[PDB]
């Protein structure tokens, strides 16, 4: 038809200038408003519809973004974000949005100026290296043998989550779950709270019979009624093939002349059914695990041996059994030997809660992965105390493989916040505009901490900042509940090294990244 | 009277629209130049998000559809392929040259002497910066490694980490060395394994002394570090064996049924068992790896990785001595493996990296390796960082190559620009203007790094030139052919001194494409645009 | 695949695994491989000169 | 279609049958060299020949 000639496609979009970087800033502060109110002990829920009919109801930053889809590239980057710093350390989710979008905004105060926005990210930079090097200077180190003190850092942890009411339980379990899955082998440490300590939630009961069980717990029921379903001190053999007869890869026609051959092939077919349970039999287990089907003929042979089995086990199901247990899986039956079986399970049982049989193997002795079983009122009640209590998991493991310890309650963000201000004093250069205000930026997290306390916010960070100035209260911040200024190691709200370093890391860089684009071009076909 | 169906333009129209399509493009990308320059961040159609300050990255993932236009953009891209530096910088040269040269020709300038000059121009610069910008690096050490380094990623997301950065890069270009037939040494790059992945800081980016895998062990049974690595590299899959399309099982006496599955299966078993015989730990197949191998060598206490790339495995072989393995089959008609073929490693771990896990093959033997592990803020900040870093790669490995730097900053515009202007009056009548246009569209490069910073380009360029002029009048001025620009401050700066090089070879590839890119658009003086 | 109507077949609440199951059942969709959950991004993909090269 | 160009340049003779693959149907060649374009592709030269 009618042809108008161009150099890029029709659906392509450009724009350039000051709009694009205004349009990111408030793009940034945007998606930090949507989650500012979700910050401290007092934070406010929110309800979230699923595009496929489900609801999500949570104060945790992470999946109150990921539930949000948005069109501006600048709210991608802010989520992104978000996943970043839940991955990472599994907390301070909410914290790095705000000090992000604090941190861009006291940077557009800049760019309104004329002012080139690398000035700013070298700034921004130079404060990032001083915030690091003063938390790690107004640090303090952890006892890890000391329960007492890592149930403290958990319950601080937690404290700002609907699971706080059950403060103690939630932190036992966090800290024996934690504990009892971390490993060394070959000279190498591990925690890997991801494939091991899974949580299993089942409605109904109450919160508080909620507990960590000393083994592993599957959704599955026995083979045949004739198992038994309580084994005192089981030997439980672990396997992936199957229990029954199978095809070749090889295409294998038979060709049957004589009468007998047909009858004759499914005897072996039978016999060899029965020479694998009977190569199982030899070890004289109790319990067989297989991740794929048994065959009837084979429960009956396992029977005879007074065995009982359970199949079509997922594979994480039976990794985390071999680790509880203390078995191996095996393949070939054939090939089983005695260290393959797993003895160190103290009891195995198959009980019914509610209208569905569970398997429990709940009484292991050094076992290596745990189920922490979760009762409670819905799915959704569940699925928020599943989030607190991975929430408290990373902040433990976190502190296990980094013993430093800093205040929280707002307390380091400004102690950095006093010390590069002190800093900036002595630089005499057009960069320590930028370096003063990233400095004070930091003070939005005590700020938004008084907010959704409903205290004044000027006076009492007013307050703050003096007490701040003065020469030993690094470590005094605001009381999240009541409204006021209190000593944090009174009050003994203290957060891991490694979160805040990630939070201040990562909100920086955001900024770094959103300060350096001042064109976009959409609509352009993928072309791949 | 013609009766074709199609649109027809001839002469200044369709020289006008040409130079409006490479003008356009090179607008697209002239704010993307210099340490002043910013990025810029693209949207797909279906929200895919790509922030970067790579020109051929940018034309590349642009829809186009002038053909001078597209030419422009693989103008760029091939400067890309040949240097891996100067992307923009080459597709400004060009259309400021096509923007002159259809100024010189709407002056009823033939295109033929245009293109005659243009050629002598771009032969005299490449001859002048050959004899008298270049800087010999041999009298400047590994700081002149640094120097470039640091030179190729301002305007990068990593610019400011500089000080960092361009250590990490000469290691890992300098881990790599080798040297060919003739005793020239050689660098390859791509060799080098860059991973991303979102997390710590940028400062914690590790360079690690061997090979980085994006793989995991097969089985959780395996162990996850072993000390003494004997690694075994292997081209084929590890499962049960299946005869080909041309052999078929037919059984007549079904007592062969059960000995013929168990040879399925201990076909496998037996060549895992002879590997392991041989003594290795560590198993990396190209293949598959099904869960009764994996058993195999739980058992065994080795580590097993699968569906290792092609590339990786290459690389891990050669750096620690193994050798590719296709088939046990040696020349004697029989089914062995052995011990010779086996690579070593000081380590090999399987470490976690933000809630992932990697194997890391650490100081592999008789060849050193270099991987580097990108620490960003999010996905989109580590493809950043990923271009960036192999731009300075790319930057490293032509200067160690070829052991000539040049002054950045635009003083190698400015010098040959003044030259070419003198040059011009000793050459013809009318390609005297094509080479003077020539020289003055070099300046394009400096008036656009002084227009990113906010600077007075005008007076700064002016500057530049009379310095320039000044070294190449008096014979004892020769030091201020280094003269360049500090764009922080916005004034002229001796860049040799400053530390702001560039390879010989980035100038004078940009040169030649950009000329014969010019010349093949202003050949053209009529385009017939057939319907579809 | 010629559906049209599918609601007299799913209904107005189909979840996933009803549509996942009728798909299937007809055999259109492509049978499930299995894949890493999220890792780390390599992206990278050949191109030339891409060899580590013992020296000589 | 390349096959009598190929063995019109260096002189081999096409072999169909191992039977027939002797040392006579060989084409000499000084050297046969696979090179590179700067990173834009790969040619492979064989350059040199008894008997062009
Ligand atoms: N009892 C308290 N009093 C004052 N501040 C608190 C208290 N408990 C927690 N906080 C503060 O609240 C913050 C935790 O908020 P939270 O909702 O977990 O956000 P995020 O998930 O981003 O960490 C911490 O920075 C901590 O300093
Ligand atoms: N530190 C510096 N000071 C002054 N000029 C610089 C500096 N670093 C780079 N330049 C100049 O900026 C110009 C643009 O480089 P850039 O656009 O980033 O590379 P490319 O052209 O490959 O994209 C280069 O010609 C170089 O001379
Ligand atoms: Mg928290
Ligand atoms: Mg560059």
């Amino acid at each position: 038809g009618h042809r108008p000639v161009l150099v890029l496609s029709q659906n392509t979009k450009r724009e350039s200038g000051r709009k694009v970087q205004s349009g990111n800033i408030n793009a940034a502060k945007t998606i930090a408003d949507i989650i500012r109110t979700c910050l401290g002990p007092k934070s406010m829920m929110k309800m979230l519809l699923d595009p496929m009919g489900g609801i999500v109801m949570t104060n945790d930053g992470n999946a109150i973004l990921r539930e949000i889809q948005v069109q501006h590239p600048a709210a991608k980057s802010m989520i992104e974000i978000s996943r970043t710093q839940d991955e990472e350390v599994g907390d301070g989710t909410t914290s790095v949005i705000i000090l992000a979008g604090e941190m861009l905004s006291v940077a557009e105060h800049f760019l309104e100026q004329q002012m080139h926005p690398t000035v700013v990210i070298s700034a921004y930079r130079k404060a990032l290296d001083d915030m690091i090097s003063t938390l790690k200077k107004i640090s303090i180190p952890v006892d890890i043998s000391d329960s007492d003190m890592m149930l403290n850092i958990i319950n601080s942890s937690i404290t700002t989550k609907a699971i706080s009411r059950w403060s103690s339980l939630a932190c036992n379990i966090a800290l024996d779950a934690v504990k009892m899955v971390q490993f060394e082998e070959n000279g190498r440490k591990e925690i890997d709270i991801k494939k091991y300590a899974r949580v299993e939630k089942i409605p109904g009961g109450i919160i508080e019979d909620s507990c960590v069980l000393r083994g592993v717990m599957i959704n599955k029921d026995v083979t045949h009624p004739r198992m038994r379903r309580y084994i005192k001190n089981p030997r439980i053999v672990l396997l992936d093939s199957s229990l029954e007869y199978k095809k070749g890869e090889s295409q294998t026609d038979i060709e049957i002349t004589r009468e007998e051959d047909f009858t004759r092939i499914l005897q072996m077919e039978e016999e060899y059914i029965q020479q694998l349970c009977e190569d199982i039999i030899q070890l004289k287990p109790d319990v067989v695990i297989t991740e794929k089907g048994i065959s009837d003929l084979a429960q009956h042979y396992l029977m005879r041996a007074n065995i009982t089995a359970i199949r079509r086990v997922r594979k994480t199901d039976n990794n985390r059994i071999a680790r509880a247990c203390g078995a191996r899986i095996v393949s070939r039956p054939e090939e089983l030997r005695e260290d393959d079986v797993g003895t160190g399970a103290g009891l195995l049982e198959i009980k019914k809660i509610g209208d569905e049989y569970f398997t429990f193997i709940t009484d292991c002795k050094d076992p290596k992965a745990c189920t922490i079983l979760l009762r409670g009122a819905s799915k959704e009640i569940l699925s928020e105390v599943e989030r607190n209590l991975q929430d408290a998991m990373q902040v433990c493991r976190n502190v296990l493989l980094d013993p430093q310890l800093v205040p929280g309650g707002g307390a380091s963000e400004m102690a950095v916040a006093h010390a590069l201000t002190e800093k900036s004093k002595a630089m005499t250069g057009v960069e320590q505009w930028p370096y003063r205000a990233v400095a004070q930026a930091l003070e939005v997290i005590p700020r938004t901490l008084i907010q959704n306390c409903g205290a004044s916010t000027i006076r009492l960070l007013t307050s703050l900042r003096a007490k701040h100035t003065q020469e030993n209260c690094e470590t005094w911040g605001v009381n999240g509940e009541t409204g006021t200024l209190v000593d944090m190691k009174e009050l003994g709200i203290w957060e891991p090294l490694a979160v805040k370093l990630q939070t201040y890391k990562t909100a920086v860089e955001t900024a770094v990244l959103l300060l350096r684009i001042d064109d976009i071009v959409s609509g352009h076909k993928k072309k791949g | 009277p013609l009766s074709v169906f199609g649109d027809r333009s001839t002469g200044e129209t369709i020289r006008s629209q040409n130079v409006m399509a490479a003008a356009s493009i090179a607008n697209i990308v002239k704010s993307s130049l210099g340490p002043v320059g910013l990025d810029k961040m693209l949207v797909d159609d279906i929200g895919d998000v790509t922030i970067t300050n790579d020109g051929a990255t940018i034309l590349k993932l642009l829809e186009v559809e002038h053909p001078a236009a597209k030419v422009l953009c693989e103008l760029a891209d091939l400067q890309d392929k040949e240097v891996g530096d100067g992307t923009t910088s080459v597709v400004i040269i060009a259309a400021e040259l096509l923007k002159n040269a259809d100024e010189l020709v709407k002056q009823k300038i033939h295109p033929t002497s245009v293109i005659s000059g243009y050629r002598l121009a771009c032969k005299e610069a490449v001859r002048y910066i050959n004899e008298n910008l270049i800087v010999n690096t041999d009298e400047l050490g590994r700081d002149c490694l640094i120097n470039a380094a640091k030179t190729s990623m301002s305007s990068k997301i990593i610019g400011i980490n500089g000080d960092f950065f361009a250590n990490m890069v000469v290691d890992a270009v300098l881990a790599i060395k080798y040297t060919d037939i003739r005793g020239q040494p050689r660098y390859p790059v791509n060799s080098v394994n860059i991973l991303k992945a979102h997390g710590r800081s940028q400062m914690e980016s590790m360079l690690i002394s061997g090979y980085a895998l994006n793989c995991v062990v097969g089985s959780q049974g395996m162990p996850k570090r072993i000390v003494n690595a004997k690694i075994a590299c292997l081209d084929f899959s590890l499962q049960k064996t299946k005869m080909k399309l041309g052999v078929q099982v037919v059984i007549t006496d079904p007592e062969k049924l059960d000995q013929i599955r168990q040879r399925e299966s201990d076909i496998t078993k037996e060549r895992i068992q002879k590997i392991l015989a041989t003594g290795a730990n560590v198993i990396l197949t190209t293949g598959g790896i099904d869960d009764m191998c994996l058993k195999y060598f739980v058992e065994a206490g080795a580590m097993a990785v699968r569906r290792v790339l092609k590339r990786d495995l290459k690389r891990i072989a050669k750096a620690s001595g193994a050798t590719i393995l296709s088939t046990l089959a040696n020349l004697e008609g029989e089914e062995t493996f052995e011990a010779a073929m086996l690579g070593q490693a000081e380590e090999v771990v399987q470490e976690r990296i933000c809630d992932d896990e990697l194997i890391l093959i650490k100081n592999t033997k008789a060849r050193t390796s270099a991987s580097i592990i990108l620490r960003g803020a999010n996905d989109f900040m580590c493809d950043e960082m990923e271009r960036s870093l192999h731009d300075a790669l790319c930057v490293v490995k032509r200067v160690l190559e070829s052991k000539s730097v040049v002054p950045g900053g635009g003083a190698v515009e400015a010098a040959l620009s003044i030259y070419l202007e003198n040059y011009a009056t000793s050459m013809g009548s009318r390609e005297q203007l094509a080479i003077a246009e020539f020289a003055r569209s070099l300046l394009v490069i400096p008036n656009t790094l002084a227009v990113n910073a906010a600077q007075d380009s005008t007076d700064l360029v002016a500057k530049l030139r009379a310095f320039h002029n000044e070294a190449q009048v008096n014979p004892e001025r020769k030091n201020l052919k280094w003269i360049g620009l500090d764009l922080s401050n916005g004034k002229p700066r001796d860049n040799k001194q400053a530390g702001v090089f560039e390879p010989t070879i980035v100038k004078v590839k940009s040169l030649k494409f950009a000329t014969e890119a010019a010349i093949t658009i202003l050949r053209i003086d009529d385009l017939i645009k057939l319907h579809p | 695949g010629n559906f049209v109507r599918v609601t007299d077949q799913l209904g107005d609440d189909f979840f996933a695994v009803d549509l996942e199951a009728f798909l299937q059942e007809f055999g259109l969709l492509p049978e499930k491989e299995v894949l890493v959950l999220t890792s780390v991004r390599n992206s990278a993909t050949c191109h030339s000169e891409d060899s580590d090269l013992e020296i000589d | 279609e390349d096959i009598e160009f190929i063995c019109k340049t260096i002189g081999t003779k096409p072999v169909a049958h191992i039977d027939q693959f002797t040392a006579d149907m060989l084409g000499s060649a000084e050297l046969a060299e696979e090179v590179n374009l700067n990173g834009s592709g790969k040619l492979l030269k064989i350059t040199g020949c008894a008997s062009p």
